[PDB]
């Protein structure tokens, strides 16, 4: 069921990780 | 198999909401294409082509729907269906690759913007036959002919007086319902062409269109005597048909207001089609492929008529909206 | 051989045309994530410096989309035409999913072309944000339920067989099949990860050549950042997947890492060359993976290919594919954990070629590994259908129609690539 679910997870993350990259080093920062 | 009644009921419905829409932009990309061939100008082919291609988007989209439905209620047609029409698909595939290619490239490309309209010319009008091969091919024969089923040379079923018939009830109709569309909202002083080509257009329907409504009845009688009877007790529909086609044509000669025009041309090739269709129910060209056979799980058969009405309810809404955004009026 | 050239023929054409599809595709499936990320990014920091890379990208996107279409189309139809009696069985259960893409892509076009034509009329960025949040979700949603295809033709059910008569099907369970997970996951990681580098394969070109640090920098500076998140997650579900195929499809994975013989701690292989008839020439490999962290256990047992049948084993060609994707993605993410870490937040060493070369290679290597990637899960698949599926030998039609078409649509998807290329470069040089 975990290993099943984890990969869409693991993407999901990926994904607003990829935004969190927006706020955190490229607005307060280079 | 009521389910598979209705499913072919609406994507019939899904190849006409196709024809509308294809009519529009075939008629569109050839109409303009040589209007336009004089005076290949790049400001007016931006102008035009800035807004023309999401008709063409949204044709696909019904085009697709329909041949994806169509295969979920009858995989026997993706069986047999699919092993015969090998090539015009092919053909037609190649001529929307241009389209769409074209479509794409013209966007910023001015080079190709005037040169391969060309290509709009060809393909714009070598659509409707490519498709009308099959339109007609699903009620002819590859191994199908008179006393009791000969097999067919399909190199030479291509020349026939009821295949052109098609060819005449796709074309001329094309022309016809496009230059009604284009008339409908031809708010201009330069709208006098468009009224009188629309007119040699609805005289192609009463003539060429209502006419090939009669050769595949003249036709029917010496190929499929049922489908004959059929379409003799669905006729009443393409009288109806000719008489909001009349109605049309009234607008036509008289009114600026051709709402009606295009509501009476709507339900006038509505009507002309869905019968053209009903006639051809309840089957898909054999007796193998009649609705019934190959019965399949029919759960899906609600999912994916709720999948064509979450589609319907998207084509219908952006076209409604579509003629809202160059309005504002409400 | 008139009904059997095509066996190969069908294989060979439909090849041809979806292997074109991709590469005007996984486009459609990242860029309109970047873009919204992009237009985010620009107003949320009130710089209308990354919102006019949203546009510069969306104007691109528009003709990818549209040759995207046309290959699509063309897939499409030759699907039913070159394998009618799969679709005569399946076609029942594919029917939906494959609805369902083209349903997203229309609902995602709609707000597409919303955006496209009222960003240039109404008002405020924000309303245009939320114009491109749909996008990229129906991007996404075409990917998810088309993928589901793949999926479900890998692994069953949701059916029944009556004697080779396909019924009993339940949506959900043929959608949802054991597959689904880690192709819907990994094909969208890799297709973030793939347009992610495109991008910055493009800021890499016009920040190497004229400098115009303006948008070329920030360009970079975001996707390379993105585009390593990206290829993390897809290394991740990348495991994930063998791990799957390691328990429930072992045909493939053996087949790709050469596991003939059945063992507890058997190792993976970087590089070598097995010819088709046991010819083991360069010989580089590793111990196990995909079990140590994996299964939590080193000594799990990986199923070999010898215990398949020899008339279900795919190929041995299979471990090139995989031999590329997976360097290209390790080498990929770390040419992208390094731009930003070392040649940014370290020793500046972003105007160096040493880095904007290998960034201007780094999109079209990722697409090179989108291809890889498929022809390697695709061709561990041969095999599979032609049993509890329907005969893949069975499945064709006629040779003497096919033979030529594919040659057509050969040459036509090469003017296609071609000129598409040609134009979506034009643009580029002309600076919209
Ligand atoms: C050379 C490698 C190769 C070969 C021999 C094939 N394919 Fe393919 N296929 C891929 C390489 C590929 C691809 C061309 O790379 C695709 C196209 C879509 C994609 O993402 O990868 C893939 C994906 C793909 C999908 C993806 C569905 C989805 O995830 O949305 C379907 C349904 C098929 N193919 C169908 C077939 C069938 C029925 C084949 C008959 C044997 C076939 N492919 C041979
Ligand atoms: C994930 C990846 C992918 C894949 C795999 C696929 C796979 C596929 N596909 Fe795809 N698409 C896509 C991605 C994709 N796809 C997209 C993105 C789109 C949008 C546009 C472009 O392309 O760009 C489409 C679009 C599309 C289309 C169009 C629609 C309209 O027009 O409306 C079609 C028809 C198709 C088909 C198809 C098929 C048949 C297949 C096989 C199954 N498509
Ligand atoms: C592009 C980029 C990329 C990348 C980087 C990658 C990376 C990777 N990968 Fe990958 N893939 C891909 C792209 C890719 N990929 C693809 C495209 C494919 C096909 C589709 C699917 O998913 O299936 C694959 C597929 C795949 C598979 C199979 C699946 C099935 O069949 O189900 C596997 C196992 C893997 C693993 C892996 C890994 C381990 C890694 C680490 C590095 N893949």
């Amino acid at each position: 069921f975990l290993i099943m679910y984890a990969p869409m997870v693991v993407v999901a993350l990926s994904v607003v990780a990829a935004f969190w990259v927006g706020l955190k080093d490229v607005h307060v920062n280079e | 198999m009521t389910l598979e009644v209705i499913g072919i009921s609406v994507l019939w419905l899904f190849l006409f909401g196709y024809i509308i829409v294809a009519s529009i932009d075939f008629g569109a990309g050839f109409f303009s294409v040589y209007s336009h061939w004089a005076n290949q100008q790049h400001i007016l082919h931006r102008i035009i082509q800035r807004y023309l291609s999401p008709v063409w988007e949204v044709t696909n989209v019904f085009l697709v729907f329909f041949f994806v439905g169509i295969v979920g209620f009858f995989p026997k047609t993706a069986y047999y269906y699919g092993s015969i029409l090998l090539v015009p698909a092919s053909i037609a595939i190649v001529l929307l690759a241009i389209r769409g290619s074209y479509y794409a490239f013209h966007t910023y490309g001015e080079t190709e913007r005037n040169w391969y309209l060309l290509a709009y010319g060809l393909t714009g009008l070598f659509i409707p036959a490519s498709l009308s091969i099959v339109l007609t091919i699903s009620e002819g024969g590859f191994v199908e002919e008179n006393a009791a089923g000969v097999a067919l040379d399909y190199g030479k079923l291509f020349a026939s007086p009821l295949s052109w018939s098609v060819v005449l009830l796709s074309v001329t109709s094309v022309l016809y319902i496009s230059a009604v569309f284009l008339t409908y909202y031809a708010d201009a002083a330069g709208d006098e062409q468009a009224r009188a080509l629309l007119r040699r257009y609805a005289l192609l329907w009463s003539g060429p269109t209502m006419l090939s409504a009669l050769l595949i009845i003249y036709q029917l009688r010496y190929h499929n005597p049922e489908h004959y009877d059929n379409l003799w007790n669905v006729a009443w529909m393409l009288v109806i048909s000719f008489l909001f086609f009349v109605i049309t044509v009234w607008l036509l000669g008289r009114q600026r207001r051709f709402g009606w025009a295009f509501i009476a041309l709507l339900f006038q090739y509505a009507f002309a089609f869905y019968a053209y269709g009903i006639s051809h129910y309840p089957y898909l060209l054999y007796p193998y492929l009649t609705i019934y056979d190959g019965f399949t799980n029919e759960t899906m058969a609600m999912a994916l008529i709720v999948a064509f009405i979450a589609g319907l309810l998207l084509l219908i809404p952006s076209l409604y909206l579509l003629m809202r955004l160059f309005l504002f009026n409400k | 051989m008139n009904g059997y050239d095509p066996v190969l023929l069908s294989r060979i054409l439909t090849e041809l045309t979806l292997t074109v599809h991709i590469i005007y595709a996984t486009i459609g499936v990242g860029v309109p994530l970047m873009i919204a990320i992009a237009q985010w990014v620009g107003i949320r920091k009130n710089d209308m410096h990354y919102i006019l890379l949203a546009r510069r990208w969306t104007r691109g996107f528009v003709i990818t989309v549209a040759v995207g279409v046309v290959t699509g189309t063309a897939i499409g139809l030759q699907l039913s035409l070159l394998w009618p009696n799969f679709m005569q069985l399946a076609g029942q259960v594919i029917s939906l999913p494959l609805f369902m893409e083209t349903f997203a892509f229309f609902f995602e076009a709609i707000f597409l072309g919303i955006y496209l034509y009222t960003w240039d009329r109404f008002e405020n960025q924000k309303k245009h944000l939320l114009l491109l949040i749909p996008v990229a979700i129906g991007s996404s949603a075409s990917a998810m339920f088309i993928t589901m295809v793949n999926a479900f033709m890998n692994t069953p059910q949701g059916f029944e067989l009556k004697n080779g008569e396909l019924v009993n099907i339940d949506p959900i369970v043929a959608m949802f099949n054991p597959a689904m997970p880690t192709k819907v996951a990994h094909v969208l990681a890799t297709s973030y990860m793939t347009s992610a580098f495109v991008l910055a394969s493009i800021a890499a070109w016009h920040l190497w050549k004229g400098n115009r640090h303006i948008y070329h920098r920030k360009a970079l500076h975001l996707t390379m950042k993105t585009a390593f998140i990206f290829s993390v997650a897809s290394a991740l579900v990348g495991d994930l997947s063998g791990k799957f195929l390691a328990e429930y499809q072992p045909e493939k994975l053996a087949a790709a890492e050469w596991h003939f013989e059945t063992s507890s701690h058997a190792p993976l292989i970087l590089f070598g060359t097995l010819e088709e008839d046991n010819e083991v020439k360069y010989a580089l490999e590793i111990p196990y993976a995909l079990s140590i962290l994996a299964h939590n256990h080193p000594a799990a047992v990986v199923t070999g290919l010898n215990d398949i049948p020899e008339d279900e084993r795919p190929p041995l060609y299979i471990h090139y594919l995989f031999d590329v994707m997976v360097t290209i993605g390790v080498f990929l993410m770390v040419v992208a954990a390094v731009y930003w870490l070392g040649s940014i937040f370290r020793w500046k060493w972003t105007a160096k070629n040493w880095f904007f070369g290998l960034l201007v290679a780094g999109g079209p290597l990722a697409m090179i590994a989108i291809e890889a990637g498929w022809y390697l899960a695709e061709v561990g698949r041969q095999p599979w259908i032609l049993r509890g599926y329907m005969k893949t030998a069975e499945g064709a039609t006629t040779s003497a129609h096919v033979d030529t078409m594919l040659v057509l649509f050969c040459l036509l998807y090469i003017v296609l690539v071609i000129a598409s290329a040609t134009v979506l470069i034009r643009m580029f040089r002309r600076n919209p």
